[PDB]
């Protein structure tokens, strides 16, 4: 499941979701 | 296509994180010209918001680098891929403000839709005035300013002080005036306002609109901590 | 365009996050004909590794989608096979500067290892999605390259340089997940451990930074798989 390769506090803004 | 496969399509996308594809469904879907029910235009905002939100993020990364660079070719390296990132965001920011003068501010048939519509048109002139220079600047930040206050004005007159919408509203209109307008004082009173006009009303609700509203609640509080501190 | 100036554009692309950008600076150093040095090198793998690798992940998403579903099972496939065409078209990409360029200019041991594992690696990612008559030229030409990468490895390199463990480790998941044929796959893998470990026995002192942590990976397979 696992392979290799080789090297050698802001502000909010909000969108609303109503559901 | 017809509206059915497109949303299935910007489902797919959203879940292949492949926003620009949907985007570009949801766009289609907008452009056949019914008003948008509430899941088409979450999936509409939400594919916009990861479409420009990536080239907002790229865009204070390459800025920060041009400015901190004993200039060289590489500050002018710097400042052209910050003018490539800035077309792209400016096209993203066109094109969502033209779907909503053509499409979604005409057919808000309710007035929480209508809000919604004119703070995302303040949203998005906000962003094209985040990246905005000299004579064109002040003409974007008056645009953002009066569809936010035309989203205020009806917020205030339709809505309850705890609704999410009046309360997100109110949170990005104060960033608005603290960030873009430099204007700290109006800033805070905005924001708390909002806040504390919505607390005097938080016996009114049920278990889930309490869910709601106090999620927004806390983020006018914590940005109010933040820049009063 | 200078190399050194498409380098640096290629550094300020990943530092925005932006890895189409990175991959098509890295492509144009990579057809300027010259050898690549070790930090091109690190940047073009990168680059495309983050290309591919989203592509990957959405056709994984959208796959298993597709099966937990007969107009949106369809819809799924057809979205799906998009995907596999923007995969298909980056691998090809891969395959084509390494054979053009990077493996045919590799004057070292260490960076012509490197790269026949990439191209073992992009043929494997090919055979991913690849169906019916297709496969088992692409699963071939993956095999091919993995192994011609490791006995070069085994010749030139020490037992715990990370490529080659790198390379024993990738080599062994195509054996496993490809192939499905766990026999190879352990035996593979086992050869490789123990050969490190002997090493390890002998020397008093890690040659490599990341040998003991890819040697783990190896083990762990080994211990998950027979
Ligand atoms: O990312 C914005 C950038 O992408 C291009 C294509 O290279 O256009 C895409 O995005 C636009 C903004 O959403 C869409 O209007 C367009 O249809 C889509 O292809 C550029 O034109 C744009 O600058
Ligand atoms: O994402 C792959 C997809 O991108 C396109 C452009 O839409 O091509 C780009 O990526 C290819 C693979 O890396 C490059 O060969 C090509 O030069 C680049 O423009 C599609 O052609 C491809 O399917
Ligand atoms: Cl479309
Ligand atoms: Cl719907
Ligand atoms: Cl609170
Ligand atoms: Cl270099």
């Amino acid at each position: 499941r696992i392979s290799v390769i080789s090297t050698g506090r802001r502000r909010q803004s909000v969108l609303n979701l109503m559901t | 296509m017809d509206k059915n496969e497109l949303v299935q399509k910007a489902k797919l996308a959203e879940q292949a994180e492949r926003y620009d594809d949907m985007a570009a469904c949801m766009k289609s879907v907008t452009e056949q010209g019914a008003e948008l029910s509430n899941e088409e235009r979450n999936l509409l905002s939400v594919a916009y918001k990861n479409v420009v939100g990536a080239r907002r993020s790229s865009w204070r990364v390459v800025s920060s680098i041009e400015q901190k660079t004993g200039a060289e070719k590489k500050q002018q390296m710097a400042r052209e891929y910050r003018e490539k990132i800035e077309t792209e965001l400016r096209d993203i920011c066109n094109d969502v403000l033209s779907l909503l003068e053509k499409f979604l501010i005409p057919n808000a048939s309710q007035a929480e839709s209508k809000v919604f519509y004119l703070k995302m048109k303040g949203d998005y002139y906000r962003y094209l005035a985040e990246v905005a220079a000299g004579d064109d600047k002040k003409g974007i930040v008056d645009q953002s300013q009066q569809a936010y206050q035309e989203a205020f004005e009806i917020s205030k007159k339709e809505m309850q002080p705890t609704h999410p919408i009046r309360l997100g509203l109110a949170l990005n209109f104060s960033v608005f005036y603290y960030e873009i307008l430099n204007s700290p004082e109006k800033a805070c009173s905005l924001a708390k306002t909002a806040f504390d006009e919505a607390i005097a009303e938080l016996d009114t609700l049920s278990e889930e609109s309490y869910k709601d509203s106090t999620l927004i609640m806390q983020l006018l509080r914590d940005n109010l901590t933040l820049w009063t501190s």
